[PDB]
């Protein structure tokens, strides 16, 4: 079983959270609101369909993404180590929102596919923990 | 530098207006001269120069620079530390555009298939 209104799937409990938070705040919320909780990890197509159905209610809202627990943890604002000419990428000048190192489910695919987006942006999310 | 090219710290630059997707722009740069490719931008000073140069050549001052796929070689990890294998991240190749505004300069990404003006650079 799962507590309160959490939904069960393959031995884990999940909960969709409507109040938007940035990726870091969402992860923290999941760690605080559930024993050993974290933003959802999606390890198979089946789990993805389950999560997409779990957040089907967000299809009516304006938010185009839903946070999942995937991100590139580096300090840098992007991953590619070099420019086209081989020189190192050090200096960068991205517009606000253009460094996208965290991932979320996409509204266009009814929340099945994932896209890398701005970690500081605010979106609803999904928590998961082991029962 | 040759006719049409501008000099800055031992390099030669030139902005091309006719729009092209990133790969054809890169090819066109390589054709113009030895060691020429879409410009890498290594500092705010180099950036400022290239920007003023673009403003003279482009009515719509947006241009491809030499950064294709900023998300090449990322290391995606799950916050619960589960192993990363299955993935539904399917972003196609995106490329970098430098935009010049009256009050600032910034970069953003666009599908590499889009058509944008561009700027070339080579070591004199
Ligand atoms: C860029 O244009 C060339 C020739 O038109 C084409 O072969 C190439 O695939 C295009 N690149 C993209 C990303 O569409
Ligand atoms: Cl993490």
């Amino acid at each position: 079983d799962c507590p309160s209104d959490w939904t069960a799937y393959d031995q884990h409990c999940y909960l969709a959270i409507g109040e938007p938070q940035n990726w870091y705040e969402a992860e923290r919320f999941c760690t605080e609101q559930a024993k050993d909780g974290h933003l959802v990890s999606i390890q198979s197509r089946e789990e993805g369909n389950f999560v997409a159905q779990l957040v089907s209610g967000f299809m009516h809202r304006s938010e185009i993404y839903v946070w999942i627990g995937l991100r590139d943890r580096r300090e840098e604002q992007q991953c590619n180590p070099e420019w086209n000419d081989g020189s190192k990428i050090i200096y960068v000048n991205w517009k606000e929102g253009e460094s996208k190192m965290c991932q979320g489910l996409t509204k266009w695919t009814n929340f099945h596919d994932w896209n890398n987006i701005n970690c500081e942006d605010l979106y609803p999310f999904v928590c998961k923990f082991s029962a | 530098c040759p006719l049409g090219w501008s000099s800055f710290d031992q390099h030669c630059y030139k902005v091309f207006e006719p729009v092209k997707n990133w790969t054809e722009a890169e090819e066109i740069c390589m054709q113009q001269h030895k060691g020429s490719r879409l410009a890498s931008i290594h500092s705010s000073e180099e950036e400022a120069f290239v920007s003023k140069l673009a403003s003279k050549a482009l009515k719509f001052t947006s241009m491809w620079i030499g950064l294709n796929n900023p998300w090449k070689d990322c290391k995606w990890e799950w916050s619960d530390n589960a192993r990363f294998d299955y993935k539904a991240w399917k972003r196609r190749p995106y490329c970098t555009v430098m935009v010049v505004k009256p009050d600032r300069i910034f970069w953003f990404t666009r599908g590499c298939e889009k058509s944008v003006s561009f700027v070339c650079k080579f070591l004199t």
